[PDB]
């Protein structure tokens, strides 16, 4: 039955990476849009709601400054973006529909998934129940499994990128760190509290760091705050470094094993890392309950449904300050983003 | 039991 299962996702995933090469080896203007509102911001700009004007229908356009993007690791990484983006095809990865560039800026449209972060909803309830952390880590494995396949890095996982869906399943965002590696990859990047050992200590690393970054994440929806917690990077660098993690008393046995694997410095020992792969994390007992098709095919009841009011609510997101959209008459690197 | 609690940017090269 589980190898049957084993064979089951070998297939798919064997089909999976043909239609991913197909488009890999392989769209509108601003004023097509309105723009309505300001969804999220970074530093190289912002994720606006739009409404499509021809059709009605809503995006979320992420913006960047073309100009603002200006250091060499920032403009590879939103090369990388675009082209992820428009190949992969899962159910738990947000879809572009369309990318462009003009004078200033580069845009990528992105369906909008109105639910808002997981993040506000974890800082506003303070932490999830061990099911409801559990229904969502389930989802990032099964992610990461098919992207990983794709041999591509996710390099970002943390709440502010998870949204929640209609339907109260996950969708990821920002593929701003997303990676082709084949092998190893060593740019310094990422966020300073998911940021596994490794990278920090300016080591080669590969696709492992997602799975201590899963680790993080499970932590912090369960506890409320994620394990290498300080004011200040340097801090929190220095306590994932020497990784030694305490648990709050009201974790389970099972959900502190899990972890111990996951946020685990030692590359030869880390669960995702290791001969059976991501099967060390299925078969978990943590995960004993999970009917991991299930979960992909979308039939299991959520433990949270977002309230919407209709098309274009954004009564689930923080307010941001609006700056208008300036284009210049003179194009800006152009040279720079011509791939894109 | 200090950190940061609000939302965290991504570091791009150190
Ligand atoms: C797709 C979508 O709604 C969205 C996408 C990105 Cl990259 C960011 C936000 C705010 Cl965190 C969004 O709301």
């Amino acid at each position: 039955k589980k190898g049957s299962e084993q064979e089951s996702v070998k297939e798919f995933l064997a089909k999976a990476k043909e239609e991913f090469l197909k488009k890999w080896e392989s769209t509108a203007q601003l004023d097509h849009f309105d723009r309505i509102k300001t969804l999220g911001t970074g530093s190289f700009g912002r994720v606006m709601l739009v409404k499509h004007k021809e059709t009605g229908n809503h995006y979320a356009m992420k913006i960047l400054d073309k100009q603002k993007v200006v250091k060499l690791k920032q403009i590879e990484h939103t090369l990388n973006e675009k082209r992820i983006l428009q190949a992969v095809n899962f159910p738990f990865l947000v879809k572009l529909e369309f990318s462009f560039k003009d004078n200033s800026n580069l845009y990528m449209v992105m369906e909008y998934v109105p639910g808002g972060e997981m993040f506000s909803h974890l800082r506003r309830i303070g932490r999830f129940s061990e099911p409801h952390a559990r229904f969502y880590a389930a989802q990032i494995v099964l992610t990461f499994e098919y992207l990983h396949s794709l041999d591509l890095i996710y390099r970002d996982l943390k709440p502010e990128n998870l949204l929640i869906d209609q339907q109260g399943y996950i969708q990821v965002t920002d593929f701003g760190f997303a990676k082709r590696v084949k092998g190893r990859t060593w740019t310094l990047c990422g966020t300073p509290e998911y940021l596994a050992p490794e990278i920090i200590l300016s080591k080669g690393y590969n696709k492992a760091v997602d799975w201590w970054a899963l680790g993080v994440l499970i932590y912090e929806m369960a506890a409320g705050y994620p394990p290498f917690f300080a004011d200040q990077p340097i801090q929190i660098y220095e306590k994932i470094v020497s990784g030694k993690v305490r648990f709050p008393s009201h974790f389970s046995s099972d959900l502190k094993d899990l972890l111990r694997n996951l946020l685990q410095v030692d590359l030869t020992k880390r669960f995702g890392n290791l001969k059976n792969g991501v099967n060390d994390i299925k078969n978990h007992k943590w995960f004993a309950t999970t009917d991991w098709i299930a979960i992909y095919q979308r039939k299991v009841e959520a433990p949270f449904i977002p309230k919407f009011k209709g098309p274009g609510d954004t009564s689930n997101f923080d307010d941001y300050e609006e700056e208008e959209i300036r284009v210049s008459i003179n194009e800006k690197c152009g040279k720079e983003f011509t791939e894109f | 039991a200090a950190g940061r609690t609000g939302r965290r940017q991504a570091i791009h090269d150190i």
